């Protein structure tokens, strides 16, 4: 069948080039556009140009004209995207696929009917760092959420526990949230009752180890 | 006018038919014909609907496209789980002299009833003050289906700079998680009497408030 | 004595596209053009080689009826001798034509809130149609260098356009139907008289 095969993930730092690549297969390579397709981490489909390779003319989003380059080489039946320096702001997913052309009743068809499998790209400037650690005390307005704010790591992950591993139920480590400096922050927060907040003490484990980082912080009420 | 808007969101209990409308222009939907495009999470998106509704080889009969004018819409009729995803209208535009996607809707299959969002939110504690930094964090938990939104608060006027959301994940229990982050400076945490966190769950409203004492 | 079935062209529900114009072959019947001709309705009534009000005393062999819906100042050009979008291609009367040209206004019924994009022509053209000369083709149109390879860009253009009829437009960009009438006199019985 008709099928589309694009290059392994990349990670990559601002200012490098990059070419990946999309080899097409089970049809006539030069009678058919080939796309490419951007999907920034959670958001949406944008379009960002097509080639054919048959004469390897090209036509671009004008959000991406001059940002990057497609090429083709039909002699081996490839699709290529490529950037001359990257920036963080090329992380995404990049799909190609094939186009389709025509009309129907008086109107333009246009569509992507066989599609790659993606390939994701990565590009940061971030260096290995660990996190600070700071306590999330209870508030002091029948049950009671504390916790501790992971901050500022790269890269991931990091693990979490509490009283080493004693306290499990009612713990929720949430996912982290990649900030725009490039670093990663996370919170974690175990739920007890209001009425144990003074008789049973509470100290979050946290470990990062690309920066063998270990810190144990005890939360406490807030004076 | 060179946009295709979609609802952000939609839903349906097994066996349910729900319907997704794609709004267009002279420019796009009116000289050219609209298609669809279904993406499972963590898969490529695939060809759903061609030339408003034509459907290709393996996609069944449950999924009808249409168009009228600037308008279009996806019909799923009796919803089975497999088609939870989100859906991307598309066309052509001869503004842009390109394809463009429409801002795509997620389609949940509700496997279990309505949930709302569970809201913790906590001010900068002390020992990052001393370190001449201010960040409060916003827990948003046991929410179901898996979409919010969050609005920051100072006082009661709108916050945005400074804001670091991430996008809802599936928890343990198939409900989903996200948290919210606002940095400040101790400064403008110790100026205003309180910021607030806001999230929105299918039409409710969640607020919490903090304040520096 | 069979009347005319002029209603199923005048009173169609649905025209068609200038482009893909409709022909309609009207013979056997016998009826009356003064009330067409005396009807309040039609804004364009120009019948060439032949008059309108003496059309009752004439007979002829056959006639063409061909329907489309153009935009209100573009009916001039249906007519012999005009050039212009719809004249060079879409729908070309021949010189020598002999019959009438009907039209009317159909905003009520053409236009929609939002445009009503159903009714398209021809923009683009290798060449001018010849009189009478059908092309429902949907290529795209080179009109550069660049080859088009079924996409629209460098100079590469979708040959249709929308009329996009919408209620506001003024009468010059409103919708109206248009009924050709083609007299036609071979060496047969006239059959065919007001
Ligand atoms: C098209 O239909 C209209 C309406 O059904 C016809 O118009 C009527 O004609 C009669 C006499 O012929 C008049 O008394 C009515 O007042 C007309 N009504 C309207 C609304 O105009 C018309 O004759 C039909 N035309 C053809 C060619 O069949
Ligand atoms: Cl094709």
């Amino acid at each position: 069948e008709v099928q589309l095969v694009q290059s392994g993930a990349e990670v990559k730092k601002p200012g490098e080039s990059l070419k990946i690549s999309c080899k097409g297969s089970g049809y006539s390579f030069t009678n058919y556009w080939i796309g490419w397709v951007r999907q920034m981490p959670g958001k949406g489909l944008e379009w960002m140009g097509i080639i054919y390779p048959g004469d390897s003319g090209t036509r671009y989003s004008p959000s991406f004209q001059g940002q990057v380059t497609i090429s083709a080489d039909k002699s081996i039946r490839t699709a290529y995207l490529q950037w001359s320096s990257l920036k963080a702001s090329d992380s995404a997913m990049y799909y190609c696929a094939r186009s389709r052309v025509g009309a129907t009743g008086g109107y333009y068809d246009y569509y992507m009917d066989v599609w790659g499998q993606g390939t994701t790209v990565t590009v940061s400037s971030a260096s290995t760092k660990g996190p600070s650690v700071f306590p999330l005390a209870p508030s002091s307005k029948g049950t009671a959420a504390l916790g501790c704010l992971v901050k500022d790591y790269f890269p991931e992950p990091v693990t979490v526990s509490w009283n080493s591993g004693a306290l499990t139920s009612g713990v929720h480590t949430f996912p982290a949230v990649l900030q725009s400096s490039g670093l990663y922050s996370l919170s974690s927060v175990v739920t007890v009752p209001s009425s144990s907040l003074g008789t049973q003490t509470y100290i979050c484990n946290v470990n990062h180890k690309p920066s063998n980082t270990k810190v144990d912080k005890k939360v406490e009420p807030k004076s | 006018q060179s946009v295709l808007t979609q609802p952000p969101s939609a839903s349906g209990t097994p066996g349910q038919r729900v319907t997704i409308s794609c709004s267009g222009s002279s420019s796009n939907l009116g000289g050219n014909t609209v298609n669809w495009y279904q993406q499972l999470p963590g898969t490529a998106p695939k060809l759903l609907i061609y030339s408003n509704n034509q459907r290709p080889s393996g996609v069944p009969d449950r999924f009808s496209g249409s168009k009228s004018g600037t308008s279009a819409s996806l019909a799923i009729s009796g919803l089975q789980s497999e088609d939870e995803a989100d859906y991307y209208c598309a066309a052509w535009d001869d503004s842009l002299n390109g394809p463009v996607f429409g801002t795509g809707t997620k389609v949940t299959v509700l496997g279990q009833p309505k949930a709302n969002p569970t809201v913790t939110l906590f001010p900068p504690s002390s020992e990052e003050l001393q370190a001449n930094k201010a960040t409060l964090v916003c827990l948003i938990s046991d929410f179901y289906p898996g979409a919010v939104t969050v609005a920051w608060k100072a006082d009661s006027s709108p916050v945005k700079a400074g804001v670091e959301t991430t996008t809802p994940s599936k928890q343990s229990n198939n409900k989903y998680a996200a948290s919210s982050y606002l940095s400040l400076t101790p400064e403008q945490w110790k100026s205003h009497r309180s910021y607030s966190c806001q999230v929105t769950h299918e039409g409710s409203t969640v607020e919490k408030t903090v304040a520096p004492t | 004595t069979n009347l005319c079935p002029f209603g199923e062209v005048f009173n169609a529900t649905r025209f068609a596209s200038v482009y893909a114009w409709n022909r309609k072959r009207i013979s056997n019947c016998v009826a009356d053009y003064s009330v067409l001709y005396n009807s309040a309705s039609f804004s364009t009534f120009k019948c060439y080689g032949v008059s309108p009000t003496k059309l009752n005393d004439l007979c002829f062999t056959n006639v063409y009826a061909d329907s489309f819906v153009i935009r209100g100042d573009e009916v001039r050009q249906i007519a012999p001798g005009q050039t212009g979008n719809i004249a060079d291609y879409n729908y070309k009367l021949p010189d020598d034509f002999t019959g009438c040209v009907i039209a009317w206004n159909s905003n009520n019924l053409d236009s929609k809130v939002g445009g009503n994009y159903n009714y398209l022509y021809r923009l683009f053209r290798k060449s001018n149609l010849k009189p009478f000369e059908r092309d429902i083709s949907t290529e795209i149109y080179q009109a550069g260098s660049t080859p088009c390879n079924g996409v629209k860009g460098f100079n590469c253009y979708f040959p249709l356009q929308s009329y996009g009829f919408q209620p506001t437009y003024g009468v010059g960009y409103q919708p109206y139907r248009v009924v050709v009438l083609s007299f036609e006199l071979l060496h047969a019985p006239a059959t065919v008289c007001g």
